[PDB]
Order: C-alpha cells, then sequence, then structure tokens
C-alpha cells in the first residue's frame, strides 16, 4: 500500500505524457493523439469510453488523482513479471511473439519525448541481445529488469 | 482492464528509461 514520493512523480510523468498541453487533465484529444502516433485508430466515443474508466468524478476529463489512483491499485494488484508480460503483449501488436526493431524504435521515439537518434539507437542495439531485429520476450524481461 | 493496462504499459517503458540511463 506504500506510495512513496518518488513513485508518486513517476506516475505524474506517465500522466504528463498524455497531458501534454500541462493543464492537469487527460481529453480524449489527447489519449487520442497518443494513441493514434502509435498506430492504433479509436473512434471518438471509444476514447470517452476509455476516459471513463479513469474518470471517477464523472467530468469527462482523467485529472492526476484519478490517474494515480488508477496507477497504483494496477502496481499493487499484479505481479511484477505479469505487468511486463502484459506490457509486451500490448507492443506486440501482431501477437507473433516479437516486436520489431523498427516498431520499438517508433515507441520509444514516441514516448521518450526527449531522446535522440543515437539514444534510442542505443537502447534498441542494448535490447536486441542475439541481434536478429527483433526484441522476443525474453528480451524484453531483460530489457524490465 | 485494457484502458488501464494501455496507461500502465507506457508508464513501464518509462521505467526502462530510467532504469537504462541507471545502466
Ligand atoms: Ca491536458
Ligand atoms: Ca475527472
Ligand atoms: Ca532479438
Amino acid at each position: 500500500d506504500q506510495l512513496t514520493e518518488e513513485q508518486i512523480a513517476e506516475f505524474k510523468e506517465a500522466f504528463s505524457l498524455f497531458d501534454k498541453d500541462g493543464d492537469g487533465t487527460i481529453t480524449t484529444k489527447e489519449l487520442g493523439t497518443v494513441m493514434r502516433s502509435l498506430g492504433q485508430n479509436p473512434t471518438e466515443a471509444e476514447l470517452q469510453d476509455m476516459i471513463n474508466e479513469v474518470d471517477a468524478d464523472g467530468n469527462g476529463t482523467i485529472d492526476f488523482p484519478e490517474f494515480l489512483t488508477m496507477m497504483a491499485r494496477k502496481m499493487k494488484d499484479t505481479d511484477s513479471e505479469e505487468e511486463i508480460r502484459e506490457a509486451f503483449r500490448v507492443f506486440d501488436k501482431v501477437g507473433n511473439g516479437y516486436i520489431s526493431a523498427a516498431e520499438l524504435r517508433h515507441v520509444m521515439t514516441n514516448l521518450g519525448e526527449k531522446l535522440t537518434d543515437e539514444e534510442v539507437d542505443e537502447m534498441i542495439r542494448e535490447a536486441d541481445i542475439d541481434g536478429d531485429g527483433q526484441v522476443n520476450y525474453e528480451e524484453f524481461v531483460q530489457m524490465m529488469t | 482492464e485494457v484502458t488501464v493496462g494501455k496507461f500502465y504499459a507506457t508508464f513501464l517503458i518509462q521505467e526502462y528509461f530510467r532504469k537504462f540511463k541507471k545502466r
């Protein structure tokens, strides 16, 4: 149940990735912007429903206390290994057991907003242990641990 | 579960960035 200042600050960094205008709320527009950048394309109705899963007070946006409630609960309720397994399935779009190096580079470039090309190159090179141009599940586990 | 997992996955990528910067 314990939540350190550092853990809260890390969850705030996740919040601000979506709240790109820094107004303290995540809107359907901001959510859609991130999801589309990663190759998803939800309808406006789907985006509203997604906001509604997190929006505890029903005003149509996610504020940080709502975001933190949801993220701390997910961390508490999920074993660290399942958290990583789930994330791998998120980024393995085809479901073929691999994330291509190009796909991972795109995810990192969009989610690490200040990263340079050289930085993402090092990360990819380190991630793809066997050098086959894919990141498999065992390699993804090595990344996250 | 799907919505929560998508938010959590982006936090986990940011956690990787922190871990990588430490290594
Ligand atoms: Ca905002
Ligand atoms: Ca709200
Ligand atoms: Ca590989």
